């Protein structure tokens, strides 16, 4: 038993992050498939104003909230209450990638950033 | 897409008549002309619902243009030491010993201890290549000779490392030994760790004069100029003992040196103990001591963590100022700044009229618009309104330059919703070396920054800027209580927290009442016990805010502009490492005001309770409403209506953070509760302070702690104190065009307090 | 319903072969005899899906009947000063001066200081009635005067009081002062309290001789017998610097004395400075110094806390060895235990070839059934087996007498059911006086039990016991582990964390393996250190546990039966309050071994992660499993199998508690991740450790963090540590008659680290 | 302004926990009148043995279990797996208040102690 | 005057009497200092023919009880010259590893002690003006200095 090299190591755990990932994809697809009514929930009132959200859609918002920022959306306003676009998250030193499609509102935005995740955990599955 | 193309800031944030303060401005490139004028913010939020933005373009001798030009900062702390004579540059055989404890040891090329010229590749310096230790020396004619490790450096492993250059033997030597003990390290002493070797390689040429100041954590760019070395390929972790050996040391001395010992006391050319300089008040100097004799001391630059655990911390004492021998190391990051050091770009005097409030240096540059935030003091020892407004530049100074929402996992969980960023957001993630960190951000290495300047653009300080978490943020949502005040023709004054800081409870003293921020989050020891003093002998105080006085903050005794704060478990965002709780500047334990015995209900009647940025709720009125004896708070007020459904900030008066009455932790047993904030959603929680063991369900809706509680209390002499406890209020104060329970309340309680009858007796 | 009728304990948890335990025996009333035999516990479950209770009767001396009478206990801390010549009790004028913190002012009557006979009413006593401070002497008549305060006392507020008896004006007086500073009272300085007061009554009677020693914090209920002054109504709060004057002190000297001067100071017959006697090692004493240099020394009784913040406490220093003259205080609880100093029944001597195991001695009277559990160890200074297995002494001193699901709102909560309590439970909660409290529950103050005794009846130290988490914990727990060694015929000794404390790495270096409890949870700085330097010479061990080496904890010097822990924010029943964070026993800052930078990760390789306790999950094979190096782990179990999916813990293997892989905690590098727990609810909670921001979803089967890590890793000289990471684990060895995937794997890792080979590389 | 007598003041939050605690339990009562299927999910597997309960049980539970210790149900083992009563917590130095119906097993005696507690709230209400 | 650590054992499952004695000298407690090769360490055995009796005396250290004590009095004779330092007594009977751990200043097997005086105990900024003597074991067997010996003294 001997410890010298430092590259001859790695952070073991991701082993487990992958495992985890994956099992949750499969869990968040089967919730919006079972309970469709959510997403249509998620366009009336993003922000759960006066009208808090389902405890599905919580579980949905709870997955996706507490991703990695490197790759991860936001919303970028290109003129303050006229324009807002899809932003992602890179390395420092380097600009966001902005979608091509204007949004009037933030909810807007919000809902087309909610539905644009999910149909990219379809894709992956 | 929009990019900024002006950017600046003010060597000090508030000024009195008759006083100068300076203005510093760099453009992306050195071209052409911009202009600068002064104004008077009154309204920053630009949302359509409300009044919108408001300035007041103000004559000064300020207005006009000036030339547009780059002006480089110094980005990262190291330590300096200046050589005019080169005697840190021996001509015959020299040794360097040190301790090293890296953070990102396979993070590119990271210079440890140097005397070096980059440019003509001439001098000596120990650097990180390849995860490796390695010593080179240089003759300035690109020719270079070095001396590499086989053993790759562990990462957070303390480490005594020796680089021997002997030209009698014509060789180049590297000695790397683990220090390992049970608490200094990443892992114990069960890891069979094999990282020591003695590594020899020929030399060739000779180390040549570099014509640069030696450095700790960094290399020299090039040869001064002006007497500045640029310090490039910046270190991240701790250095402990470095010194200088004018001989060639063998094994034996090496081993000697990684037990502590100092050996051939008389053959040190400098040897610089970073503990010296310890007291029951702890370290607060930049000054660094060459413990060898020949007056070779250093400086601190971008303040380096002092106070740091050493490589012989065994952890039996936590405290630095009583084993300063187990705290000698100094912990240095790539992304440290304390000061810009800009050229000045133009200075204001304050002329005599000019009424205290909030002001803003305007600058016009391309199609760019770039304002400087300051606040105007009255003459000095005299006040010119019976009301007194604190700024919380305390609390602007933990929020500057905020990359939450880029850096942080959790920012969009917190916030309860997709994150909205502007260009300054795009501009603070563009280009870091500029504008520096918060103390909500960590460092590359990990660890929590502890220090923040004034001395720097801050993009969030600005009245146009809007935050990640829905809405304005600090000074912006203080104008919000701002141009309320200036529409109800109420004659006020304005003072920071650092002023609060200098002149104590005679500030205060000078008011009837005195009106707090959105967010008076930072304080000081001093701030509290002035706040107190002022209570406790008449004083009026209306806290309209939430998680007040929850952070111990300290100002550095040397740089007036640096904050020092050391964060631990609760509403954080990171934990202090082990045995570094304690503040560098003054040697005391900070962090929370509440696990010091002097939470916020001790002062202001309510503490923090909750957090949650999904949207704002609204105020239920409470028995104690219908009390007589409280009959002219609520004026006006039909005792069956809501207050603040509706605002600027989520839409509601009680949200984003609340704070709740609570007698255990010493609200005034005479404080009566007039109303509680309803309708919060799952975002919102129950802060670790008030958790034995977590059990599911401790949020909004489903918890009682989370609330906020509309208190009163009175004091001796006619004093008296109001909270609104919730950060939303003065969000909801302009709500249906000034017509509304919040504005009425507010309009109420301070048209009594400014009255020459004592306060009402509850 | 079914009550208890018997109970008993013993002076010390284990004894060597040719040692003496001795056992104390208490019953309801004083009637008949009782039966006593000595049994061999093997396992304590009695689950119908289990293999069932199982004991095997030994032949002693001890065997046969004993006398059954009923055995007083004193109840609540308190000082006694021994006084056989009556020099505190003056003749003439005398007075009596504190500073005082009520915590439950209202709470009956509460003597503060006394040389009292309560049968006779005779002596002198200052207490609390109605919520007043009562200055009383008595002549033994019947007849006593009186003189009570016109200002109630605040609770948590300190107050000066003075008590005068002037028989020349024939007169006693009473002088009552508020001395609130920033951080010492409940409320600051801002409340305009008014609790100052100087009242006087006639004095009619004389103060005869109480024939009872002084108390600080109690009255004497009547005349010494053989010398023991039974102490009764129990003060709760902190008492500072109480001193007794030969004079009659006016209200210029109480002035004086409220202001912490030590007034005529020739005139004092008594002083006690309770901070006397605190250095760097603190304060482990129960000798209370007299300052006025007249040997009236006192005696601390059932354990008052040493090193509290005093009156004068301004939270500059928050270290009690470093501040001593603010740390003057005790404070008192009247739910406080140390001892139940009953007298001894009988006693057994260990003879020659008893072999080292668990064993009790079983009593039987009327139709109750009680056991006394104790530790065989092998003859001093030898191992008579190549396996060690540690008891978790410690940590069953910490759940002592645990009464969460009767006392703590959130223990059901916590739990994830209704909770299922048998007799013991409401024994406890009916007759408190006879068992005392846990670490787990706070005194009748509010603030949490610091303090724990062996030399108690401790009902959950049965192997009968089933506990309020929904099945059996700590000692039955562990007897999971030894029915399962007992029934594959491995050969093993039995030591306690007691005698590892005493012992060092001396007593684990005499085998091949050690195996550690079902939950180590309360270990000592030493035990740590040991443990270390076992697996870091080639030592063996095997974690079936998790929330190991979470709390530090101390032995007091004096008293190897009693056990100090301060808790702080984490996995906690309660935080300490400000400034009392050091222990007494040892002057060190304590709590969570992660706080000190030793992680459980550091030594054993996974850490404390999450708890839940609705039910187990069971554990899914990972990538690491089908490695070549480890083939030996899982020889024999299909590698598309789940590992303990059925078990008498929660159903499974993963539960109750779990640990995580961790490298930023210590966790060594060469570390392999073998299988990972499943099935967690919404109950299983992220600990407060992991938190910066609470945010929701921070629970099982919504966050990374909520599981269990099945690791092996390889040390010098052929030594190595596995973990199965789950509380669970020793609950699914019996499942299915014996034949699972949990008892294969920790066959195979006992039959490999029982070898005389070194443990394989990884 | 004087604060002398402790007798003129109270924990002035209680009218808070009583203006909480009373919509808290309207709400509960709205939970299982529009979620009736709850309950028989309790009947089935009270502990959620890989069955995790629905979020509206889980609410209720969240609601019912964080309730004072001082009048509040747990089980009583009569006979170790054979009886089983529901006791109510009283003062210390009282023995608790049992119930006059015996259960076969813990599971049974949980769903027993559920259903009163909602007959309880029922009751105030 | 050289320090030493003195052992003396009862053991009647043996029925024997042990004696162990060691030097524990250093730079600057003793007459002479390291550089003198002493050997004074000793282990002894004897045979227990008889067993220890009820002496009706006070417990005394320099010195030994003349006759049973006469109204709670305890004339004390052959009295001893020089220092002693951490006396204990044991419940049980110890080897040569535990008076080996013993000679070094660690307290072994703590649990098995009957009582453990420390001189020390009582020293503050004020000195130690007192005759009490603090039993350290936890069972309340505290001592009196009689005729004041010294104290403060060097260990
Ligand atoms: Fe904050
Ligand atoms: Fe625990």
């Amino acid at each position: 038993s001997c410890v010298r090299d430092p590259s001859n190591y790695r952070d073991r755990s991701a082993d487990w992050y992958a495992f985890y990932d994956e099992r949750r994809r499969k869990e968040i697809i089967d919730i919006i498939d079972e309970h469709p009514e959510i997403v249509e929930e998620h366009a009336a009132n993003p922000f759960g104003y006066r009208k808090h959200p389902s405890p599905y859609l919580q579980r949905v918002h709870n997955y996706f909230r507490m991703q990695p920022t490197f790759g991860r959306y936001y919303i970028y306003s290109e003129r303050e209450w006229d324009a807002y676009r899809i932003a992602t998250i890179r390395e420092f030193g380097e600009l966001p990638e902005l979608g091509d499609e204007r949004f009037k509102t933030e909810e807007e935005a919000m809902h087309a950033v909610f539905l644009r995740r999910i149909e990219d955990v379809r894709a992956e599955l | 897409m929009k990019d900024i193309a002006i950017r600046g800031y003010c060597d000090r944030p508030s000024v009195a008549t008759g006083e100068t303060i300076r203005f510093y401005v760099s453009a992306n490139e050195t071209r052409g002309t911009f202009d600068a004028e002064l104004v008077r913010l009154i309204h920053g939020d630009s949302n359509p619902a409300g009044p919108g933005y408001k300035e007041e373009a103000i004559k000064s001798d300020l207005e006009g243009q000036y030339p547009a030009r780059f002006q480089r900062t110094q980005f990262g702390s190291y330590v300096e030491v200046a050589d005019p004579d080169a005697g840190l540059q021996p001509d015959g055989a020299f040794s360097v010993h040190l301790f090293l404890w890296s953070t990102t040891p396979s993070r590119g090329r990271q210079g440890i201890a140097s005397r070096w010229n980059d440019e003509r590749q001439s001098g000596w310096n120990l650097a990180i290549e390849d995860g490796r230790v390695v010593f080179t020396i240089g003759d300035g004619s690109g020719a270079t000779s070095s001396v590499v490790s086989d053993r790759p450096l562990f990462q957070q492993i303390w480490y005594s490392i020796t680089g021997v250059y002997d030209p009698e033997k014509k060789q180049l030597r590297l000695y790397q030994k683990s220090v390992v003990n049970r608490t200094n390290s990443r892992f114990g002493l069960v890891v069979p760790l094999d990282s020591d070797c003695a590594v020899s390689a020929d030399a060739t040429v000779k180390a040549a004069d570099s014509e640069t100041s030696l450095l700790i954590a960094g290399l020299g760019e090039a040869a001064a100029q002006d007497g500045r070395t640029w310090c490039i390929a910046h270190y991240n972790g701790k250095v402990d003992a470095p010194k200088i050996y004018g001989c060639a040391l063998g094994q034996d001395d090496a081993e000697k040196l990684s037990r502590g010992e100092i050996v051939r006391p008389i053959s040190r050319l400098a040897h610089w103990d970073f503990s010296a300089g310890i007291g029951l008040n702890g370290i607060p100097t930049d000054h660094v001591v060459d413990a060898s004799g020949y007056g070779h001391h250093g400086r601190c630059m971008n303040q380096p963590s002092r106070g740091s655990t050493g490589w012989n911390w065994d952890g039996h004492e936590e405290n630095f100022i009583h084993c300063p021998e187990q705290y000698g190391a100094l912990w240095f990051h790539e992304d440290c700044l304390d000061d810009c050091r800009w050229e000045k770009d133009f200075e204001f005097t304050v002329p005599e009229g000019l009424k205290s409030d909030f002001y803003a240096v305007k600058i016009r540059y391309e199609d760019t618009e770039d304002y400087i935030p300051f606040f105007v003091l009255p003459p000095r020892g005299t006040a010119t309104a019976p009301i007194l407004v604190i700024a919380s530049t305390l609390s602007y100074l933990a929020y500057a330059n905020e990359q939450i929402m880029h850096k942080a996992d959790i920012g969009q969980a917190v916030a309860g919703h997709t994150p909205v960023l502007n260009e300054n957001d795009v501009e603070l993630h563009k280009n870091l070396s500029y504008y520096g960190l918060s103390t909500y951000d960590g460092h590359i290495d990990g660890r929590g920054v502890q220090y923040t300047s004034w001395r720097r653009p801050i993009m969030n300080l600005r009245p146009k800027h809007r935050q990640g978490f829905g809405s304005i943020w600090e000074l912006p949502a203080d104008l919000h209580l701002i141009d309320w005040l200036n529409h109800n023709g109420f004659e006020y004054d304005v003072a920071t927290e650092h002023d609060l800081n200098d002149q104590g409870a005679e500030l205060l003293r000078r008011y009837k009442v005195v009106l707090t921020g959105s967010h008076p989050e930072y304080q000081t020891w001093a701030n509290a016990d002035a706040w107190e003093d002022y209570l406790a002998d008449g004083g009026r105080g209306m806290y309209l805010a939430a998680n007040g006085m929850y952070w111990i903050v300290e100002v550095h005794p040397e740089k007036p502009w640096v904050m020092e704060v050391r964060k631990e478990l609760g509403v954080t965002a990171w934990e202090a490492p082990p045995g570094e709780y304690h503040y560098s500047t003054n040697g005391r334990r900070g962090g929370r005001f509440r696990g010091r015995a002097r939470a916020t209900q001790k002062i202001w009647g309510t503490g923090m309770s909750s957090f949650g940025f999904d949207h704002s709720g609204y105020f239920v009125q409470m028995p104690d409403s219908q009390d007589e004896r409280v009959a002219w708070i609520m004026e006006g007020i039909d005792p069956e209506e809501r207050i603040g459904d509706g605002g600027l900030v989520g839409g509601g008066a009680g949200g984003y953070e609340l704070d709740r009455y609570d007698l255990a932790l010493g609200t005034p047993p005479n404080t009566l509760l007039l109303a509680s904030s309803v309708e919060h959603s799952v975002v919102y929680t129950v802060i670790p302070d008030d958790k034995a063991f977590p059990h599911p369900g401790m949020n909004g809706g489903e918890h009682p702690f989370v609330r906020a509680d509309i208190t009163y209390f009175s004091t001796a002499n006619g004093g008296g104190m109001f909270a609104t406890s919730s950060i939303s209020w003065l969000g909801s104060l302009s709500w249906n065009d000034y017509d509304n329970n919040v504005s009425k309340m507010t309009k109420n309680v301070l048209n009594q307090f400014i009255k020459d009858e004592p306060a009402p007796r509850v």
